[PDB]
């Protein structure tokens, strides 16, 4: 039997659904929303990180002229310095007052950190929805994980599952994401090969291990002080050091809905948007017929206590007369009114106690125990705390 | 080599070498002959390929010597029926070899102390028919498309199958009425024998016997060999002493993703006019004709051309594909 | 691939099935069995004994090689090559067409799309056999039907679990014979590969090209592309600068 | 060289919390500067942030869909109004 | 938190929420859960006096 049901999207809710089979005794299943998943599909576009200003010793040409090669590194710069006299911890270095020069050659090439510190620039496509359900089958809790698709069907304790397809289409990220670490920022960061200096994608890689890099720094070397061997430079500032100061709060703490992002793979977990249809094909073998199940007679209810809030802060007493020893399904005919109880052991002449939750302070609600209904009158009173800390 | 685990063993084997039963650590355990070409997949007690510190060296051998396991040589190791086989792969229990026509299979080996050891299993062989074509091409030269087939490297790797002890291999000739009493030939053969009749009706005979007052449809006898190694056919029965215990054999010819040349169909005689296209078609062989639109509604169309046709296909202003058989797809576009 | 052992002949006595977790394990032990062999019989009794008959599916040898994949299509990234006369000269251009990726060739920065149609030729399910890409409503993970596509269902060609659903049942062995005779259903993915038609690259619509490893679609003929082209002002030059015509008959 | 490790890092003591109608008191004190963060579990989430340093009381509007408060290193607490 | 009678008082009442944790894999230590001294709060967010 195929029992097609819809709840919201909010994780730590337990919601209960009465299955009615005609011809067969009702039954009474408790699902809960342990995780809804949405991961996007990803195309790394680059990688960002620390730059290394890779300097050698400048060659100090004594009583001639040196010359710049062109050579093909990032922001590769050379220049040379004519007049140059300086000296040394020892003295000076030169014959000549002015016939000497100076070569100050100079390139930027990925930081030995790049493989540990550094910032990914995503491309997000679609998003692939997936939930962990638990469900009180047969007075079981029993776990199923599958897509929220409404296709990829999974069989736990021979009942078939089928979750989905989600009726929002929304996820917190955008088409273009940013990932550092355990945090996801929605950015739109410069394409490959467009970085500006001092800004994030100043030095721009494929991946952490790459071998080519693109670099845009400005770069421009000066001109050394009197007597002193030294390279001297005027560069832009790391950009990604300077994104890792500047960026703000991540998506975890920006996001609406009340999404939770997580990392390796990234991930939108529990965003409370839209609702989730569940299908259950729940075999044969698990109905009961009315006819071989125990009837209810002589039924009366009374709430002894009652505290409208939302959680079970309602108990109820019902009195019944059955014919034989068997389970009963117990559910709530008032969409106001919501049982704690799925499922019962009934006798003959007895009595059962009962949790409710409900909003109303006069509550005439209906419990409909087995095939049976019973009137239940209830004056509950308001609580001690306006505002609670769990979702009804 | 996954062997860290698994070790060589000592099993039963039925002829160790002149019709004698012993526990031989070169025992046949299963004999697959499911390939067409003549190759067999030999199931055997000991491991080849692997060492004792449990290391791969294809010229060494792992063989059960008396509670711990030695090693031996590759080249030591022989595969024969009525004359020598060619080994063609070795790895582990699995031994691949192409026999000549034999009625019983000999697998042996040397040792390090210079003794040879082998097991002998009564086995039917002589290759027969086994093929699902003609085996010959197909153009020298023409579209590379790719496709799968079997490759001729003999070298153990990849594919392997199941071997055990030939199990018990039953024989009703074992068994005589003699007037109204059951004699059991053994023939220098360790035989395995049970009745419904009372007196000695169970046991493992090395001689001649008689069961008094008994029919031959009431009893039941096997010869047991453990020397030698046969595969898990289940067109032959389990061995009874014995559960799951089983070895493996790697197996020759694997399957491998190839290229395939397949020839593309000469060029139809094309005639343009007023919107439509109109081909004459001269196929050799069936040849594929395809076509659809280049636009919002493709309209794909498809038919197996074998005789000499006409065909009159419209052009839309976004453009008509037509594809004959393995050619490029043609591109046809009307003038404005 | 239907792995079958060899079957436990029990003489004089009764074997027991032992339930096994394999993938479509099925066991079956037969009573009153009595067959023989080339050389003859194998069993002393005439009706005390038993056959033991134990099955149950794996992936064939096969599948490193011959498989097919089943695909979930989310998002499509565009991408274009683009050739230019730039300067009298032609120069290749490849960039993502979002309109974001800037290219620098000669100078010159080039922005390509963003695309007019996010149309796809791919539905939200595909499937992949060697170089062929096919739409599919193929069956979800562990719901397969037997004879059908998706008969056997494993996570990769190399994966060590599986999921198997072929309806497979033993039957009794022929009088005086040795052998598993079994009813199953043939297999799904070899009567898929005979009755699939055609994929993707003859069905699209646009004169769609479908490419694999990875899968595309290349050149589909549906919208236009926007293309912005920043020339440095070094490769202008001014009115009063450049020569200057009169005196024009064509 | 440079490896990728974790870091122990405290949270910060619970504060006193007080129920209204529709909105949430908290008495804040921080032994060291602490990150107060919060935002609306809805359709506009509208993040707020804040370091506190000193004794603070802060006065928040709790919405239908719901209002989640992280207080420094500590989960972030989560508050919903009675029907 | 802690409410005595007089500063050299006998017995003290004590509301800390005071909690013991596992100790850390092959440690001897009590760790342990407690809310910090309300006095020593008070002292530095009580405001002007009178």
């Amino acid at each position: 039997y195929e029992h097609v049901t819809v709840i919201p999207n909010t994780v730590g809710v337990p919601y209960k659904t009465l299955v009615n089979r005609p011809g067969y005794s009702p039954m009474v299943l408790e699902m809960e929303l342990l995780s809804v998943t949405l991961e996007p599909t990803l195309s790394l576009d680059y990688i960002t990180c620390e730059y290394k200003t890779v300097i050698p010793s400048p060659y100090v040409k004594c009583c001639g002229t040196a010359e710049c090669k062109d050579k093909n590194l990032p922001d590769y710069s050379c220049k040379v310095f004519t007049g140059v006299y300086p000296f040394m911890w020892g003295g000076a270095y030169c014959f000549c007052d002015a016939e000497n020069t100076q070569l100050s050659e100079a390139h930027v090439e990925k930081s030995e950190s790049c493989k540990t510190e550094f910032a990914s620039a995503y491309r997000a496509h679609t998003a692939s929805a997936s939930a962990k359900l638990r469900v009180l089958y047969q007075g079981n809790n029993i776990t199923v994980t599958a897509y929220a698709n409404g296709d990829h069907a999974v069989t736990v304790k021979d009942a078939k599952f089928i979750v989905g397809p989600m009726s929002s289409a929304w996820t917190p990220f955008d088409n273009k994401i940013v990932v550092y670490k355990g945090d996801v920022y929605n950015m739109d960061y410069p394409p490959f090969g467009a970085g500006r200096p001092g800004q994030f994608g100043d030095i721009q890689s494929r991946t952490p291990e790459s071998k080519d890099v693109y670099a845009n720094t400005q770069l421009v070397l000066q001109r050394p002080a009197a007597g002193t061997v030294h390279v001297p430079y005027s560069q832009a500032p790391s950009g990604f050091k300077y994104w890792l100061k500047e960026r703000g709060a991540s998506l975890q703490h920006t996001a609406p809905f009340g999404c939770q992002i997580a990392t390796n793979p990234v991930r939108a977990v529990n965003c409370a948007v839209g609702n989730m249809p569940i299908s259950i094909d729940i075999p044969e073998a698990a109905f009961t017929r009315v006819v071989d199940a125990p009837s209810l007679t002589d039924m009366s209810c009374e709430v002894p206590a009652c505290t409208h809030s939302s959680d079970f802060g309602g108990v109820a007493i019902i009195k019944y007369a059955a014919s034989k020893k068997g389970k009963c399904a117990v559910h709530s005919m008032t969409n106001a009114v919501t049982i704690r109880e799925a499922e019962i052991e009934v006798e003959g002449n007895s009595q059962l106690q009962i949790s409710f939750s409900t909003a109303l302070a006069s509550a005439e609600f209906r419990v409909q125990v087995c095939s049976t209904q019973v009137h239940c009158a209830a004056e509950c009173h308001p609580p001690k705390d306006h505002i609670v800390n769990y979702p009804a | 080599n996954v062997y860290k685990a698994t070790r060589p063993y000592l099993a039963h084997c039925p002829d160790c070498g002149e019709g004698h039963s012993c526990h031989s650590p070169v025992a046949l355990e299963r004999i697959r002959n499911e390939a067409t070409d003549g190759t067999l997949k030999i199931q055997v007690s000991l491991q080849i390929g692997i060492k004792t510190d449990d290391s791969h060296d294809w010229t060494k051998l792992r063989y059960m010597d008396n509670h711990m396991p030695a090693d031996a040589e590759r080249a030591g190791l022989f595969v024969r029926t009525s004359a020598p086989c060619t080994i063609t792969g070795t790895m582990g229990h699995f031994i691949l070899a192409r026999c000549p026509k034999g009625e019983t299979l000999t697998v042996g080996f040397t040792d390090s102390r210079k003794i040879s050891h082998s097991c002998t299993h009564p086995f039917h062989h002589d290759p027969p028919v086994i093929g699902r074509e003609k085996f010959h091409s197909r153009p020298q030269h023409g579209k590379e498309l790719p496709c799968s087939t079997y490759v001729q490297s003999t070298a153990a790797t990849t594919e392997e199958i199941e071997v055990h002890m030939p199990p018990d291999t039953p024989d009703r000739t074992l068994m005589s009425q003699q007037s109204g009493n059951v004699k059991i030939t053994v023939n220098g053969q360790t035989v395995r024998y049970k009745c419904n009749c009372g007196g000695s009706n169970e046991g493992l005979t090395t001689t001649d016997k008689v069961i008094n007052n008994c029919k031959v449809d009431q009893c039941h006898a096997a010869v047991t060999n453990h020397k030698k190694w046969q595969y898990n056919s289940p067109l032959v029965p389990r061995n009874a002493e014995l559960g799951d215990r089983k070895g493996k054999i790697h197996i020759p010819f694997p399957l491998a993703n190839v290229t395939c040349r397949v020839p593309k169909a000469r060029n139809p005689t094309v005639t343009y006019g007023k919107n439509q296209v109109i081909m004459l078609l001269y196929p050799d062989h069936p040849t594929l004709l395809s076509y659809r639109n280049m636009g919002e509604e493709p309209n794909y169309q498809e038919e197996w051309v074998m005789h000499k046709k006409e065909v009159v296909l419209t052009v839309p202003t976004e453009g008509l594909e037509v594809t004959w058989g393995n050619n490029e797809p043609y591109k046809y576009w009307p003038q404005l």
